[PDB]
């Protein structure tokens, strides 16, 4: 957003 | 009770209903509107009941009646009472049952159809057994009247049965097979034609039910046939329909349906809106079942000449030649180029070469008109086809030459950019010429245009070594058409002139700077001289061009005639289609002028409210109604179920739409300057979130909201607080109705940002229960469907479309699931352990996420929604770890680099955030999470995320929980792995606990005799991978801390610095003279  | 008197008081009110005088009317259309659903269903029901009350009083109340069950059957039947639902129903039959008048009849059998078809629960059955049971019995039936009811019924609700394969499904194939067989009766078998198609349009996917159904086709097809010499396109209508949405029904006599669709396309006895719509059936055909169209390449080579023919037929968009020229677009697009080319190739040829005009201007259409399907194929054949088609600009014919221009700049847009690289020069100057030097306005007016497709889709790179040249003719034509404005009114070329200017700007962005002040006086003398309302045109697209002209030269050329510009916009207001036009150029005028735009505010926001405030206009009625406005072009309709369609006036819709984005960029760019029209917006785009007309509506209304809660809190809390109020209700219910995914991801997205602003306490118990039911129902509604996609898989109707269409499906649920855990990331966030008991109501549904067997993007986001449980609910996330723990120490050796990313990130928060009671589970995490650092391939671009959250989660366990870990023994290992960039945040984590190791009082870190310095230089040295950010990381200055206190021991300082490149000492010294 990227994100985990 | 007063029931008959108030009843005969409601009769009273239908006479007024139907009054001539619209005073009456309108007292009459008021007082009905007042009356409660609940007492307006018994008083219309009452009123169609008695048949010696007047015909036209009976005929208003049905029409009252099927409108109310159709706007609102909830608002009405749920909350009646039992016996007053249980008479609704049966005296709905007794009417049809008694009914002797057919106009009635078939207003009854649609009322309670449509009552019918509300009463089907989710389990698929029937919750009015009496409904299907009289249905059954009137097939039947000796009354012709009942038999047509029966048939009625089921054309307009063919989803009666929960039961129609079960049992039913002969007696609907009998049924229709009689009904069409019948020619001792009329409407019958029209009637049971259009039922037909109607059932088959109801079962979607069912390959066997259309198996068992190809019988009724070859009836049906002559049904279609005789219909249409009969002047009734009702039942090709209907074939139209079967094409598009389900035809694979049409497959065992797909020969006979395509030569039904030639034929009455080649009949000239038909009119034109029937041969258009036989046309539609192979075009429709040939971009839903081309697999099917593709091996019948007779029938396709056919329908060439047909719309060839079409466009010949010249002497608007309904017209034959537009639909032709349009068709064959479609078809060369559906088809492709490889079949489509070899065919009307030839045909074109021979049509451009034919002494008649029609042929040579339906040959230069049909060119453009294959552009976009056919130009891969056509790229051996383009430099001969753009020389055979400037010639034509000099054709005797007129309307010849301007298909030529059409032609030209459809090419510009088919054949970008390569057809600008290497025609440039013959085209410039051909259209340039045409401009100029031509007599005939018309022909110099279609040449700018194409001169404005050319530069459209022209890069800069291309336009640039001519745009001197360009200029220059460009200004000469604006110069001399001016003089005729001022003198004459002329502004047919003008118009494209300005346009062309505006889009020659655009391109050029800071190379036309030198050429500033050679248009923009003459310009702003286009726009005073343009105040005659024949001149709107002209004055709007003369307001895009002064604005696109400024946003190429930038804010330092503009601003000497900004202040000039903007007081002329407002100009136009005070001295009179030019709406779109003067919204999209004060977007522009802030675009350039950044904050200093704020001092417009309180003239452009005016006018910016009201056109983000229009309304649409509603359309309803039932079959002959979306073909009867066409004219209009800008009134579209949807074709609903019982051919009743939905319509609404595309006329505002784009503007109302734009308005509401450039409220979005003045409460993000001028966040300052907006606070004082806040309370206004939010009240405007509040009710926007449930506009389900326009999807970029509700998209810019979602999006308002975080922006606007910004500005709302420089006022204070107490305003942020009351502005929140305001939207906090409307974005639940928007969450649990919004039907499109990607309005849906915007709506989630934004109500979990605007919790992040409001923090703890934003939301109250009302609005918590609604959230977990909603957020409940999506994870329910995810779970079904990958259940749905997997049956889907190995159903016979599955194939290369159905999979395209799963997979979309597929990802729209995953990116609603990443929604559904940016709202819960915000609620543990800002509520901590006190929100754990309200997250037990989405516990089930969530461990269901990271089951073994379910797929990787569910694994994934079920733990980063535990990893939030444990980062923001801790100590009290413990409670639940019979949910969450073992799964994650087991998920961090995933195959799925994504799945291993949330795992360790959960094992890395655990020792930060946890308490002492994960500490056994600290101790366990530390030798799996070195497997995956260590495992081959660790750091490529697929696995260096995963991988960088593992060293940063050995890290956390290091510096959080020591005594569950031999730090002395992890230590250089773990300083092996550094550095860290692709995962900022943990860049930094990573950075902080290697300062804490160099300053502490025994740095170990630094190895005997400080040997691992040069490797912490090294390290640090990749501050050239923006990992530590100078500003608000406080790291940096403590990386640049450790780093200078090296300078003081002199060969300890040369010998870390002499063992780096020189792109690394560059970084050291940025990094010491910024922290
Ligand atoms: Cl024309
Ligand atoms: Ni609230
Ligand atoms: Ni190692």
């Amino acid at each position: 957003f990227r994100v985990r | 009770a007063m029931a008959a008197a108030e009843q005969q008081q409601f009769y009273l009110l239908l006479g007024n209903l139907l009054s001539p005088d619209n005073v009456v009317r309108k007292q009459a259309e008021e007082t009905y509107e007042n009356i409660p659903g609940q007492s307006k269903i018994t008083f219309l029901l009452q009123a169609i009941r008695n048949t010696t009350a007047a015909e036209e009083a009976r005929q208003m109340a049905a029409v009252l009646l099927r409108r109310l069950l159709s706007s609102a059957f909830d608002e009405v039947y749920p909350a009646l009472p039992s016996d007053v639902q249980t008479a609704i129903k049966s005296e709905l039959l007794m009417i049809i049952q008694m009914e002797t008048q057919s106009s009635m009849r078939k207003k009854v059998c649609d009322i309670a159809a449509e009552l019918a078809r509300n009463l089907i629960d989710e389990d698929g059955n029937n919750q009015w057994p009496e409904g299907l049971k009289f249905l059954f019995d009137s097939v039947s039936s000796q009354n012709v009247g009942l038999r047509e009811a029966a048939l009625h019924i089921f054309w307009n609700f063919p989803g009666i049965f929960g039961n129609q394969q079960q049992h039913y499904l002969d007696v609907i194939k009998r049924m229709l097979v009689q009904c069409m067989q019948d020619q001792e009766h009329p409407s019958i078998r029209t009637l049971s034609a259009r039922a037909t198609a109607a059932f088959i349009l109801a079962n979607e996917h069912n390959v066997a039910l259309f198996k068992h159904f190809a019988d009724l086709l070859p009836g049906f097809l002559q049904a279609v046939n005789d219909s249409c010499y009969q002047n009734d396109d009702s039942v090709l209508k209907s074939l139209v329909e079967i094409a598009d949405t389900v035809p694979k029904y049409l497959r065992p006599h797909l020969e006979a349906t395509l030569q039904l669709s030639l034929k009455l396309c080649g009949d000239t006895s038909l009119n034109n809106m029937q041969r258009q719509l036989a046309l539609e059936v192979i075009v429709t055909l040939s971009e839903t079942a081309a697999a099917m169209l593709r091996k019948h390449t007779n029938i396709v080579a056919q329908t060439i000449p047909q719309m060839l023919a079409m466009m010949v037929d010249l002497e608007d968009f309904d017209s034959n030649a537009v639909a032709g020229e349009s068709a064959l677009d479609r078809m060369a697009c559906g088809l492709g180029g490889k079949l489509v080319l070899p065919m009307i190739k030839e045909h074109i040829m021979q049509m451009l070469q034919n002494p008649d005009w029609k042929y040579r201007h339906a040959g230069l259409m049909a060119l453009s008109a294959i552009g976009e399907g056919c130009h891969q194929q056509m790229e051996g054949i383009l430099n001969e086809i753009v020389n055979f088609v400037l010639l034509f600009l000099q054709d005797p014919h007129p309307r010849v030459r301007y298909a030529a221009c059409n032609a030209v700049g459809q090419m510009a847009t088919d054949f970008a950019p390569g057809f600008q690289k290497k025609f440039h020069e013959k085209v410039i100057a051909a259209l340039l010429q045409t401009m100029e030097d031509q007599g005939n306005q018309r022909v110099q007016a279609h040449a700018a245009a194409a001169l404005i497709n050319f530069t459209e889709d022209c890069p800069k790179s291309l336009l640039i070594p001519y745009l001197d040249n360009l200029v220059k003719h460009l200004h000469s034509i604006m110069v001399l058409k001016l003089q005729e404005l001022i003198q004459k009114g002329t502004k047919l070329v003008l118009e494209q002139v300005v346009t062309s200017i505006a889009s020659v700007a655009d391109t050029a962005e800071e190379k036309f700077v030198p050429y500033y002040d050679l248009f923009m006086p003459s310009l702003k003398h286009i726009v005073e001289n343009a105040v005659q309302k024949e001149l709107r045109l002209l004055r709007g697209k003369t307001i895009e061009c002064i604005s696109l002209i400024g946003l190429a030269v930038g804010k330092e050329k503009f601003m000497q005639d900004a202040s000039d510009v903007m007081q002329l916009l407002l100009k136009t207001q005070t001295d009179f289609p030019q709406i779109s036009y003067m919204i999209s150029a004060w977007a522009r005028m802030c675009k350039i002028l950044g904050k200093e735009f704020q001092q417009y505010l309180p003239v452009v926001m005016g006018p910016l409210m009201k056109t983000a405030s229009i309304k649409p206009e509603v359309a309803l009625l039932d079959t002959q109604d979306m073909e009867n406005m066409s004219d209009d072009d800008g009134w579209e309709f949807v074709n609903l179920g019982d051919q009743q369609s939905f319509g609404i006036k595309t006329a505002g819709l784009e503007e109302k739409s734009t308005a509401c984005q450039m409220l979005v960029c003045y409460a993000k760019e001028l966040k300052e300057g907006f606070v004082e029209y806040t309370e206004q917006v939010v009240k405007l785009m509040v009710p926007l979130l449930k506009f389900y007309f326009h999807d970029g509506v509700r998209v810019a209304a979602a999006e308002s909201m975080p922006l606007l809660l910004e500005c709302a809190r420089v006022r204070g809390p107490e305003y942020l607080t009351q502005m929140w109020h305001f939207m906090c209700d409307a974005l639940i219910k928007a969450i649990g109705t919004e039907p499109d995914s990607d309005v849906l991801s915007e709506i989630m997205h934004s109500f979990a940002k605007c919790i992040e602003v409001m923090g703890d306490g934003c939301l109250n118990n009302e609005h918590f229960e609604e959230l977990g039911g909603i957020l409940k129902a999506k994870l329910e509604e995810h779970f079904k469907n990958q259940e749905l996609r997997q049956v889907k898989r190995q159903d016979e109707d599955y194939d290369e479309q159905v999979e395209e269409s799963l997979q979309d499906e597929d990802d729209n649920d995953v990116y609603i699931l990443t929604k559904v855990s940016d709202i819960l990331h915000s609620i543990f966030s800002s509520y901590k352990e006190k929100v754990l008991p309200w997250f037990e109501q989405l516990l089930p549904l969530i461990v269901n996420l990271i089951c073994p067997h379910r797929p990787w993007p569910d694994r994934q986001w079920g733990l980063c929604i535990f990893d939030d449980v444990i980062e923001h609910c801790s100590p009290a996330s413990f409670k639940y770890a019979e949910y969450f723990l073992r799964p994650m120490l087991q998920y961090v050796c995933d195959n799925s680099p994504e799945v291993r990313q949330a795992a360790a990130y959960g094992l890395g928060v655990m020792a930060q955030y946890g308490g002492d009671n994960y500490r056994p589970f600290c101790t366990e995490a530390l030798p799996l999470l070195v497997r995956v650092i260590q495992s081959a391939d660790s750091k490529t671009k697929e696995n260096v995320n995963a991988t960088e959250n593992c060293i940063s989660a050995v890290g956390k366990i290091m510096k959080f929980k020591p005594d569950c870990v031999n730090v002395e023994e992890v230590l250089p290992h773990w300083l092996s792995w550094l550095p860290l960039h692709e995962d900022k945040e943990e860049a930094v984590q990573t950075f902080n606990y290697l300062c804490d190791l160099i300053e502490s009082n025994h740095p170990i870190v630094l190895g005997p005799n400080n040997t691992n310095l040069p490797k912490i230089f090294s390290i640090i040295a990749e501050g050239e991978m923006h990992e530590a950010i100078k500003h608000e990381d406080p790291c940096a200055k403590r990386l640049a801390n450790v780093v200078r206190q090296v300078q003081t021991s002199g060969g300890l300082w040369t010998e870390c610095i002499a063992q780096l490149s020189p792109e690394q000492q560059a970084a050291i010294q940025e990094l010491l003279n910024s922290a």
